[PDB]
RNA sequence: CAUCCGGGUGUUGUCUCCAUAGAAACAGGUAAAGCUGUAUUUUUU
């Protein structure tokens, strides 16, 4: 068994490319790199950039997206 | 308190039903209480593939149908 | 209020008093209470005895209850030269396993097959205590509403243990010409290192209880 | 203890119905739920809100997007109740 | 339990919710921002961890509107309990 | 139809959950859990089963004054007056009951009451196969006896799911007079016993596997229910599974709210006996020794539980009992601790495999039961049988099949990979257990165990009933083996009826004997000396009593008892001579450990033996063996692997099979041998059928003159004894034991916190005659003695067989060397072998036995 | 090494945005304070409808679970 | 089969001690007794 907490922080130690869904927003997504790491799955994300998806890209900086309104992860 | 039992559903390719009429796949790895599910990346529902290992939050999930019996 | 009244016909006690009661007998009814001790001693033993005309060393002799007819007279079944004498077969025996042993058991009651005892029964001041035993090998839902052991509970698990009228605390009274007391020394199966003559009167005492 | 849960629990193998939030009913063989309603399924069916049904064979449901379950009419007389 | 309050309480003081607890302090007409498109601008009376207000002298602003259409309306309350999961922004006018 | 079906349910007592709710519960499979409650000899299963029945009910009939009031137990499963009368429970009547679980999710269980004096271990077999759990129930003082052992290895056999039951707490606390913390000591040996015993599973009353228990007092619990009980008012829902797993082991408890750290300071008591044991102990203490107002005052405020007005006047044992069942409640925890050890169904397939060959179910296509046992509940014969797969309803017509027609059919099969049912049965009637009536249902179901009234015509002892639909069905379809009875039946008893003229109502009630019970081999002999193979003496006993009292009703003659001998060798052979009207056979005495293998795909097996006996590769290339006896049967000469006359052997062995079943000295059973062919001459001229008939005797001649060359012995069985003395009376024990001929003392098990010496042995069957009854007499009603044969134990009969001189006394008992033989003539009388009352034993053929080996 | 919460501690007394849930408006100003439950204190709140000043608020208070997202 | 020697259970009546109203609650107050109770993914933030 591989735990959500444990694949977390192997993501984090990684640093390699993230890609974000965002929960009850189809539309948009977030494509970036973990850096930080909580109690939930609250995580702080440096060169974070979003996307619109093809139901291409947009200007974004350095974010920390909340645990709440996350969808998927992956890296 | 109860960890959700899903060791019948260990190591078997799953279509994850989640929120806003959208669909996962991939053969599961992991989960724990909050139902955090952690599997092998696949296509979103023609079909086109992303990633290769995702980690699909609680709450965002419907269901999460067998495809594997 | 530790009877119905004056008429002395239903009497109620409390521990200590009944304790202390228990106490008194002790020396005069000491009728060993561990169940086994009567393994071929019961009143059904004794019946089962009886229609089979058989005897415990102990235990009463009887006229045999049935024609005492034998003419069995040497089949393939029951010869000499077919079945094979190992066991003596006692008497003890046919009794104690009356359908077997005993070919022919006309009105012969099933009798009992009873388990083990283990305890503890001491004239000390300490209670509760491994006394003779082997030893082994290696919040609170109540804390400091009691200390385990009070003082009464030496004797009430006794009590427990006892007897027929003392584990009872209440009860109905009885004739006094009732409560039979050399009734429990006769029927406790005695006989090593007593006088014959002494042997001979508990086997009539067991054998007038019997019939 | 939740009584429903309790009573989801006690339902475990019967052919019981299953709506959610999205409104998709299915019906089917309970397998197992837990404390939060997380029920699984065997055998179930699948109706769309809109109309058509999908047969399948072992479903996972959570019972946060699970609106209301329905259970056969024999646990009524016994015996989690009283 | 008591400890816990005085804790919450001394978080209040310091981080977010502590703009709040002056504004009540001072009772001050102030507005709020809603799920629903619901300008709540109102007296402050009541506070407690969950950002749930007891609100006097209160002046809700919507607009009922079935399109195409465009109208601005607003009603007075005298005393108006609210629950905190409607909230997203209070401001405090100077 | 209805009428009559209404008429029963009025018969009956009516119960407290419905009995409608928990037939419907009883068509969904795993809400239908098959307990076994097994345990050694007056553990207190039956008492605990007549708890659960009682809490089951509203009222029950039968249930007096005396016995509501605690003072006589009731067992509700005891039923027949054998058992009433005899204090063993002798058959298997269980019941089945709807309970709750701790969290409320209702489950109907199939218990099975086994009962646990050795000699019924048959009983304890049925209930093994039937269930797919099993509650062990152990003493605590007698401890973790060897029976427990026995049965726990034998349960790892089945298989089945090992909750475990610690009844007798009372006895500690009460008797034994432990203090708390002793006691707690006494219950974690007893558990590592446990442990110990088992292979691969751990036992704790963590993880609900463990339920302490006193049935004679009357309550049940697993640690968790106690916690539900009493630790969910002082503690949130969060940290209660924490605080469980706390409670057990090496941890204490010092002042806290809410930690309870391990270890430790000042004073001892740990986290266990701190929110348990010594619960228990105070509430002894007061239940028995306290003021009554003061003990009713704690109940109000610690327990929160009313005595009522009339429970106050109670007598203290009696009052003391109802304490308990106030403080526990209606024992749901024992349910829940089964639910936790049942895994389920990740067992019950390798369970039927085990029971019916490995391969693969059909649901709907066939229903297949385990006729397990026939019985007697309602008077008539009933047949307990478990309905494995399908759904078996009222009159409808089914398959039947006898296991000793299971291997035959099997390979029946296997050959064949015009339609032949070769018996059927109408179903007349199907109910549930039990106790004391069958509550009657239309269908039987996949799961449940269940008295069904038309199948006894065809099937004896256990069988396979099934309804296909097709060839492919009857294909899928496999057969149940025969159970293994696990002691095996040593003891002899020879019958005639007193009064012949009354041969056949024996005969009639003989047939029932071996139905209803059955570890019975019941051979009738030529001589008209009708046999009955019991387990043991209480066993035959009982049987005779059914027998002679109600399945016959006549005056019936009894042998001394006798136990069946076999014959095995101790030297090799030493001369394979043929014979003709041809083959040459010998044998070779097998290594113990081999046998012993034995008695609990050819390179695998070639394998096997190497792993074994250290056989080399062309042995195990040779080898054959037959029976489950066991002998071993070897091709080796040098011609045969060029020969295709030595190849065909499937029709070779017949004859040794005949030649294993009935030997020469006694034409009782060969054991122990490993046989060896030397040389079979065939002829030119074949004809094979005829050549084949020849073999089937020749070879049993050959391997007759084998065993009389390598220096042949009749073998005894041997009883391994339990013995629980108390300790000061171990040298009376060792005189008795000294006294008999054969006997021995293994060891000596001093049992923890006790004055038991649990002294194990080993007693010749044969010199056993009522050893139990002379073992309590001498010990003054200490130490119950058991006899048992579980390990499938012979040894020699002391001496040499085949000399005339051998003895002086024929009423007497003889030496053991003259006993060698004295047994074996007694035997041949027996059979009819021998002429006279002085006679011999010699084994043509031929040449005069070689010149009598060459003078 | 830097988590979120130190992230957010690190970033009071400087400029900070914030998105929203349902009809989702983007905020901008200078973060006084914030706590575990991440319910956000800012002053001079300028509010980006969709990338256009709409307005300026000020001193204003942000309840956290309609919050998307924080960024400079 | 019967004979005594004892026994309960209620049906009653009679003799010696313990009692003791002729009716209270609604509407909720006072006093006690009997049970039920701290927002970040599955319920109510
Ligand atoms: N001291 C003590 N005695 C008990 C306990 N449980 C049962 N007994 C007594 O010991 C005897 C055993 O109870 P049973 O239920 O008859 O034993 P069993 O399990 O039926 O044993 P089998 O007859 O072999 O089935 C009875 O006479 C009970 O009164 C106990 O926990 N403590």
């Amino acid at each position: 068994m591989v735990p959500p907490i444990n694949c977390i922080f192997n993501f984090l130690q990684q640093q390699t490319p993230v890609t974000i869904w965002l929960f009850e927003q189809i539309g948009i997504r977030i494509k970036g790199k973990i850096v930080g790491f909580d109690e939930f799955m609250n995580v702080v994300i440096d060169e974070a950039v979003e996307i619109p998806v093809n139901s291409k890209g947009t200007p974004l900086g350095k974010i920390l997206l909340k645990g709440d309104n996350i969808t998927l992860i992956t890296s | 308190v109860s960890t959700p039992e899903l060791k019948k559903y260990m190591d078997k390719k799953i279509l994850l039903n989640i929120n806003g009429s959208r669909k996962v796949a991939g053969i599961l790895r992991g989960y724990d209480i909050f139902l955090n599910v952690v599997l092998d990346d696949a296509m979103e529902i023609n079909n086109h593939q992303l990633g290769l290992q995702t980690v699909i939050r609680g709450n965002s999930i419907i269901s999460l149908e067998a495809l594997d019996a | 209020k530790k009877v119905n009244g004056t008429s002395y016909k239903k009497w109620s006690f409390d521990l200590p008093e009944m304790s202390n009661l228990y106490r008194l007998s002790t020396p005069l009814r000491d009728e060993v209470t561990d169940k086994n001790y009567y393994y071929l001693f019961d009143k059904k033993s004794f019946f089962n005895g009886k229609a089979l005309n058989n005897a415990i060393p102990g235990g009463p002799k009887f006229e045999p209850l049935y024609p005492r007819e034998e003419e069995e007279d040497y089949n393939e079944f029951n010869s000499i030269d077919r079945v094979i004498f190992r066991v003596p077969i006692r008497s003890e025996y046919k009794v104690a396993f009356p359908h077997l042993y005993n070919s022919r058991p006309r009105s012969v009651r099933i009798p009992w097959y009873n388990n083990p005892v283990s305890c503890i029964i001491q004239n000390d001041e300490e209670y509760d205590t491994p006394a003779l035993f082997f030893d082994p090998s290696l919040a609170p839902l109540l804390a400091e509403e009691e200390e385990l052991i009070l003082p009464n509970t030496k004797d009430a698990m006794s009590l427990y243990h006892s007897p027929f009228p003392f584990n009872r605390t209440k009860g109905k009274m009885v004739r006094a010409q009732d409560v039979a007391l050399a009734k429990k020394w006769f029927l406790q199966h005695p006989d090593e290192e007593y006088p014959v003559k002494v042997k001979v009167s508990y086997q009539k005492l067991l054998k007038n209880y019997v019939l | 203890n939740g009584i429903p849960v309790k009573l989801l629990n006690e339902a475990q193998g019967h052919i019981v119905s299953l709506e959610l939030t999205t409104g998709a009913t299915y019906r089917g063989k309970l397998v197992e739920s837990e404390d939060s309603m997380n029920v699984q399924l065997r055998d179930v069916i699948a109706t769309e809100p809109q109309g058509a049904v999908t047969h399948m064979d072992q479903i996972f449901v959570r019972g946060s997007q699970i609106k209301f379950i329905v259970v056969p009419d024999l646990l009524k007389n016994a015996p989690l109740f009283k | 339990r008591a400890e816990l309050e005085e804790l919450e309480e001394f978080e209040f003081k310091h981080g977010p919710m502590s703009l709040i607890n002056d504004a009540m302090v001072t009772r001050t007409p102030v507005i709020i921002s809603l799920r629903n498109n619901h300008k709540i601008i109102a007296r402050v009376k009541a506070f407690d961890r969950h950002c749930n207000m007891v609100l006097e002298n209160v002046k809700e602003l919507w607009t009922e509107k079935k399109g195409k259409n465009v109208i601005n309306r607003e009603r007075f309350i005298s005393k108006l309990f609210l629950r905190g999961d409607s909230v997203i922004v209070v401001l405090k006018t100077p | 139809e209805h009428t009559i079906f209404t008429q029963l349910k009025k018969n009956i007592p009516k119960t407290r959950y419905n009995r409608d709710y928990m037939l419907s519960m009883a068509n969904i499979p795993e809400r239908i859990i098959n307990v076994g409650v097994i345990g050694p000899l007056h553990s207190g299963k039956t008492s605990l089963m007549d708890l659960l029945v009682i809490d089951s009910h509203k009222r029950i009939p039968d249930m007096s004054k005396n016995v509501e009031l605690g003072w006589k137990p009731l067992r509700y499963l005891d039923n027949l007056k054998q058992e009433i009368d005899r204090g063993l429970s002798i058959k298997l009547n269980g019941s089945t009951l709807l309970c709750t679980d701790l969290e409320s999710k209702s489950r109907m269980i199939n218990f099975l009451d086994a009962p646990g004096h050795v000699n019924f271990m048959d009983e304890t077999a049925v209930a093994l196969a039937a269930s797919d759990l099993v509650l062990i129930v152990i003493d605590v003082v007698e401890g973790v006896t060897f029976v427990v052992e026995q049965l726990i290895k034998q349960s790892i056999k089945n298989n089945v799911a090992m909750c475990f039951v610690i009844n007798k707490l009372d006895r500690l606390i009460l008797d034994l007079k432990l203090p708390p913390m002793d006691a707690y000591l006494k219950l974690n040996h007893i558990i590592a016993n446990i442990n110990s015993f088992t292979k691969g599973n751990v036992f704790s009353p963590i993880d609900n596997n463990i339920i302490f228990a006193s049935t004679k007092l009357g309550f049940t619990f697993t640690i968790k229910e106690f916690v539900s009980y009493y630790y969910a008012h002082s503690i949130p829902s969060s940290k209660i599974d924490d605080f469980t797993t706390r409670l057990w082991g090496s941890v204490y408890y010092h002042k806290g709210n809410f930690r309870t750290k391990p270890f430790e300071n000042v004073e001892k008591y740990p986290t266990f006996v701190e929110f348990i044991l010594i619960p228990l102990y105070k509430i002894f203490s007061y239940a028995l020794s306290m003021e009554k107002d003061k003990l009713k005052n704690l109940l109000r405020s610690n327990f929160r539980v009313n005595l009522s007005q009339e429970a106050l006047q109670y007598d203290p044992q009696p009052f003391l009992k109802h304490v308990l069942q106030l403080i526990f409640r209606q024992q749901t925890g024992l349910v829940d601790a089964i639910t936790r050890c049942y895994q389920p169904f990740e067992l019950f397939d390798n369970k039927t495999a085990h029971l019916s060959i490995p391969g693969k179910s059909t649901p709907e296509g066939t229903l297949w039961a385990h006729v397990l046992k026939t019985v007697d509940y309602g008077g008539a014969e009933w047949s307990l049988v478990r309905i494995y797969s399908g759904l078996l309803k009222r009159g409808d017509t089914v398959r039947i099949l006898d296991t000793s027609q299971s291997e035959s059919r099997q390979k029946r099969q296997l050959h064949d990979i015009s339609k032949t049912e070769t018996p059927s049965c109408e179903v007349e009637e199907i109910g549930l257990l039990g106790g004391r009536y069958v509550y009657p249902v239309h269908e039987a179901h996949k799961g449940q165990i269940v008295l069904i009234k038309g199948i006894s015509s065809a099937y004896i002892k256990s069988a396979t009933l099934y309804s296909v639909k097709s060839k492919e069905d009857m294909k899928q379809l496999k057969f149940f083996k025969p159970l293994d009875y696990i002691t095996e039946a040593v003891f002899k008893i020879v019958l005639q009826p007193l009064l012949p003229r009354e041969l056949p109502k024996l005969l009639d009630a003989l047939n029932k004997i071996s139905k209803y019970y059955p570890g019975v081999i019941i051979k009738v002999e030529e001589s008209g000396e009708h046999v009955i193979l019991g387990n043991g003496e209480l066993y035959m006993d009982c049987l005779l009593y059914d027998l002679r009292a109600s399945y016959a009703k006549i005056e019936i003659k009894i042998s001394d008892p006798l136990t069946v001998f076999s014959e095995s060798c101790s030297n090799e052979s030493f001369a394979s001579i043929p014979v003709s009207n041809s083959i040459s056979v010998a044998a070779e005495p097998m290594d113990s450990k081999m046998i012993q293998d034995l008695s609990r795909p050819r390179k695998l097996s070639k394998i096997l033996r190497t792993e074994y006996g250290w056989d080399s590769l062309a042995s195990r290339n040779v080898w054959s063996f037959y029976n489950g006896n066991v002998l071993i049967n070897d091709t080796l000469p040098d011609e045969i692997s060029p020969e295709l006359l030595s190849k065909y052997k499937e029709q070779i062995i017949q004859g040794f099979y005949w030649a294993v079943k009935e030997g020469p000295l006694a034409e009782e059973p060969i054991y122990g041998v490993q046989y060896k062919l030397l040389s079979i001459s065939v002829p030119s001229d074949v004809n094979i059928d005829v050549m084949k008939s020849q073999i089937i005797p020749l070879m049993k001649k050959a391997c007759y003159v084998g065993l009389l060359t390598a220096i042949p012995i009749l073998l005894e069985p041997i009883y391994e004894v339990d013995i629980t003395v108390h300790a000061p009376l171990l040298p009376i024990v060792e005189e008795l034991m000294k006294k008999r001929r054969g006997s021995r003392i293994y060891k000596t098990i001093k049992v923890a916190g006790t004055p038991l010496l649990e002294v194990r042995g080993q007693v010749p069957v044969i010199e056993s005659a009522g050893f139990e009854t002379d073992l309590r007499l001498s010990t003054n009603g200490l130490g119950m003695c058991q006899l048992y044969f579980w390990h499938k134990i012979w040894r020699k009969v002391p001496g040499d067989v085949l000399d005339k001189d051998a003895f002086i006394p024929k009423l007497k008992p003889a030496p053991i060397n003259s006993l060698s033989r004295d047994f074996v003539m007694k035997t041949r009388r027996r059979k009819g072998i021998s002429t006279g009352g002085f006679m011999s034993n010699d084994g043509p053929t031929l040449e005069k036995y070689i010149s009598a080996e060459l003078y | 090494p830097v988590n979120p919460k130190p992230f957010l501690k690190g970033l009071v007394n400087h400029r900070v945005g914030v998105k929203l849930k349902f009809n989702s408006t983007e905020y901008r100003g200078t973060l006084v304070s914030t706590d575990n439950y991440f319910n956000l204190q800012l002053n001079e709140a300028e509010e980006f409808v969709a990338g256009v000043s709409h307005g300026t608020l000020g001193e204003i208070f942000i309840r956290c679970n309609n919050v998307l997202y924080i960024r400079e």
